[PDB]
């Protein structure tokens, strides 16, 4: 998972599209 | 992304409003 960055730095989209299908 | 670095599914209601119809993949697995 990367939602973990979103809860410690400066959240981005590109953390979304790069966990999905 | 919202404005503040709050922890929360809110970056799961996010995966809904980009990726949506298809649920989502994620990483490590069986």
């Amino acid at each position: 998972g990367i939602v973990e960055q979103c809860c410690a730095s400066v959240c981005s989209l590109y953390q979304l599209e790069n966990y999905c299908n | 992304f919202v404005n503040q670095h709050l922890c929360g599914s809110h970056l799961v209601e996010a995966l809904y409003l980009v990726c949506g119809e298809r649920g989502f993949f994620y990483t490590p697995k069986a």
